């Protein structure tokens, strides 16, 4: 029941994905996950470090509040 | 993966 996305927003935007290791939920749009290409296994950006555009995530989520 | 699509 924990949300921790790179955008920092805690609302549910209608399409989220759960880290298989730490169980936090993230918005697929923020994480650049294509709804047509959901992976079998998913790890968040802490459990599988990688670079993402945080500012893009924030601006996308602002208009979803 | 586990996802959720809240409507
Ligand atoms: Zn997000
Ligand atoms: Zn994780």
């Amino acid at each position: 029941d924990v949300t921790r996305c790179i955008c920092g927003f805690t609302h549910d935007d209608g399409y989220m994905i759960c880290c298989d290791k730490c169980s936090v939920w993230q918005h697929i749009d923020c994480m650049g996950i294509d709804r047509q290409h959901i992976p079998d296994t998913y790890l968040c950006e802490r459990c599988q470090p990688r670079n993402l555009d945080k500012e893009r995530a924030v601006l996308l989520q602002r208009r979803k509040r | 993966a586990r996802t959720k699509q809240t409507a």
